[PDB]
C-alpha cells in the first residue's frame, strides 16, 4: 500500500476512534440524558416517552446537508474532485484544531497507535501542521442535520447550494446543537451525541425565547403539525442549525443522494446548468443533480 | 478500472473490520467499535472493490436500501468458533437474503476464525447456515483466518469471477 494511502487510512481509523469515544460517553450517560430529555418534554407540553421517540425518529430520519456557494467556487471542479474535503486539505486551521481538540477530547486518544495521524503537533509559522504524519482524514467533514427541510439546506450561510448525503452517512456522525466553533457551544463535550443518542441533542438544543426556536420546532414537528420553518433556521451560526460532524470521507457521487444547485447563485448560466444536470444525471442513471 | 460494490455484513465480533483492513492495509488493526460503518477500496486483479463494513444494519435497514440496487456482492462473515450464536447468524443471513432489492447479488460466506481450536469447518457452517437450501442464489463459502489472511484472497477470487 502507498505510504500516503496508509496515512489516509490511519487518519480515518483515528476519526472512527473519535466517534467511538463520543458514543462511549453517550452510552455511559444514557440514563441521565434520557431523564433530562423527558424533563424538558414534560416541562414544555401527555405521553412523553412516545413524544421523545417521535423526536428521535425525526432527528434520525432527517436529511444530512453540506452547503456550498456555487458563485464563489466552481461546482464543476468541486464534483470532478470525486471527494469533498475539509479545511485541512490558512490561519483558520489552528483555531479549528484547538476547537476540535477541546470539543472531541482528542487528548484522550493520545495513547492510540493512530494518534500520530490525528495530531497536528502544532502549526508552524505558515499555519501548516508540524507533523509530517498528520492526515486530513482524521478530522470530520462539517455538515448539518436539516430536520426542518430548509429551503436552502441546513446551513445556507455557506451558500445557496448543498449536497444531500445518503442517510447511512448519518451513522458516522457526531451531532451538536451549536456549531462547536461558536460561543454557545462553549467547548462542552457533553453537548455532543451520536446517531444512536439523539436524546442528548433533544436535551441540549436551544429553546430561545426570540427568533428561531429549535426545541419548539422539533416538538411541533413531532406532533405532525404542519408549519413553515422560521426564517432564521439555518441562516446564521451558533444555534440556528444542528451541526453534524462526518467522521470519514465523503465521495462524489458515491455518498451523495442529491446535489441541489442554485440557479440564481451560480457562476454558470441557465443553459449550462441544465446541460450539466442532464449530462451528470444521465451518466449516473439517477436524479442526483436537482436545479432549483 | 472495473468496480464491484460489496456489502460486508454479519454479527458483531465476527471479524468484519479486521478482514476489511487486512485486505486494505495488510495489518491487524486495533479493535475499533464500528459505531456506523467503514468503507474502503481494495485493488485486486484489476478490480476496484468498494467494500462497506456495516457495523449493524439491524435497526437501520431503511438507511442502506439506497445501495441495495447496485450491491453486486454480499459478504456474510461468521464467527466459526461462536457455536452459541451461529443460528442467530443464520436468521440474520435469512433477513439479508429476503430483501428483494438484493435478489441478484452474489453471496460469499466467510467462515472466519478457523485458527481457533474449536472452530467448525466450512462444511458445518454451510449446514448450520442452511446454504444448501438456497435457490436461485449464486453462493460460495470460504474458510478464512482474518489475522493471518488465509482464505481472504480466495473469496476475492470467487467474487472476481462472479463480476
Ligand atoms: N482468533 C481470531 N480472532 C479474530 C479473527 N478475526 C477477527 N478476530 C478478533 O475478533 C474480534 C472482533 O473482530 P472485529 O473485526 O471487530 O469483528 P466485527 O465486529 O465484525 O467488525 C477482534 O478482537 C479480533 O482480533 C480470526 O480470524 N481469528
Ligand atoms: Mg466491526
Amino acid at each position: 500500500p502507498s505510504n500516503e494511502e496508509r496515512k489516509k487510512v490511519y487518519g480515518r481509523l483515528f476519526g472512527k476512534q473519535v466517534l467511538a469515544h463520543i458514543h462511549s460517553r453517550c452510552q455511559r450517560d444514557a440514563d441521565i440524558i434520557r431523564e433530562k430529555a423527558l424533563r424538558r418534554i414534560s416541562r414544555e407540553c401527555i405521553d412523553c416517552a412516545l413524544l421523545l421517540n417521535k423526536m428521535v425518529d425525526i432527528l434520525q430520519n432527517a436529511r444530512l446537508t453540506i452547503n456550498f456557494n456555487a458563485a464563489k467556487i466552481d461546482f464543476v471542479s468541486l464534483l470532478k474532485n470525486k471527494e469533498y474535503l475539509n479545511s485541512y486539505a490558512p490561519a483558520y486551521n489552528v483555531g479549528r484544531d484547538s476547537v476540535e481538540t477541546k470539543a472531541f477530547e482528542l487528548e484522550k486518544l493520545a495513547d492510540s497507535p493512530y494518534a500520530p495521524y490525528g495530531q497536528t503537533g502544532g502549526f508552524s509559522v505558515a499555519y501548516t501542521p508540524n507533523s509530517r504524519t498528520f492526515s486530513t482524514t482524521s478530522r470530520p467533514i462539517y455538515a448539518a442535520l436539516d430536520f426542518l427541510n430548509g429551503e436552502n439546506g441546513g446551513a445556507s450561510a455557506y451558500g445557496k447550494s448543498f449536497f444531500e448525503l445518503n442517510d447511512n452517512v448519518k451513522t458516522n456522525c457526531t451531532f451538536s446543537p451549536f456549531d462547536i466553533y461558536g460561543h454557545r457551544f462553549g467547548l462542552d463535550t457533553s453537548k455532543l451525541s451520536t446517531f444512536w443518542h439523539m436524546e442528548n441533542l433533544i436535551a441540549s438544543c436551544q429553546n430561545d425565547f426570540f427568533g428561531y426556536n429549535c426545541f419548539k420546532s422539533l416538538v411541533k414537528m413531532a406532533k405532525d403539525e404542519k408549519f413553515l420553518a422560521h426564517s432564521n433556521y439555518g441562516k446564521g451560526y451558533e444555534g440556528n442549525y444542528i451541526e453534524a460532524h462526518i467522521h470519514g470521507d465523503v465521495c462524489l457521487f458515491r455518498d451523495i443522494k442529491h446535489v441541489y444547485l442554485s440557479l440564481q447563485e451560480n457562476s454558470y448560466s441557465k443553459s449550462q446548468l441544465y446541460d450539466y444536470a442532464k449530462q451528470i444525471n444521465q451518466a449516473l442513471n439517477r436524479d442526483c443533480i436537482i436545479l432549483y | 478500472r472495473p468496480e464491484m460494490r460489496i456489502l460486508m455484513v454479519g454479527l458483531d465480533a465476527a471479524g468484519k473490520t479486521t478482514i476489511l483492513y487486512k485486505l486494505k492495509l495488510g495489518e491487524i488493526v486495533t479493535t475499533i467499535p464500528t459505531i456506523g460503518f467503514n468503507v474502503e477500496t481494495v485493488e485486486y486483479k484489476n478490480i476496484s472493490f468498494t467494500v462497506w463494513d456495516v457495523g449493524g444494519l439491524d435497526k437501520i435497514r431503511p438507511l442502506w436500501r439506497h445501495y441495495f440496487q447496485n450491491t453486486q456482492g454480499l459478504i456474510f462473515v461468521v464467527d466459526s468458533n461462536d457455536r452459541e450464536r451461529v443460528n442467530e447468524a443464520r436468521e440474520e443471513l435469512m433477513r439479508m437474503l429476503a430483501e428483494d432489492e438484493l435478489r441478484d447479488a452474489v453471496l460469499l460466506v466467510f467462515a472466519n476464525k478457523q485458527d481457533l481450536p474449536n472452530a467448525m469447518n466450512a462444511a458445518e457452517i454451510t449446514d448450520k447456515l442452511g446454504l444448501h437450501s438456497l435457490r436461485h442464489r449464486n453462493w460460495y463459502i470460504q474458510a478464512t483466518c482474518a489475522t493471518s489472511g488465509d482464505g481472504l484472497y480466495e473469496g476475492l477470487d470467487w467474487l472476481s469471477n462472479q463480476l
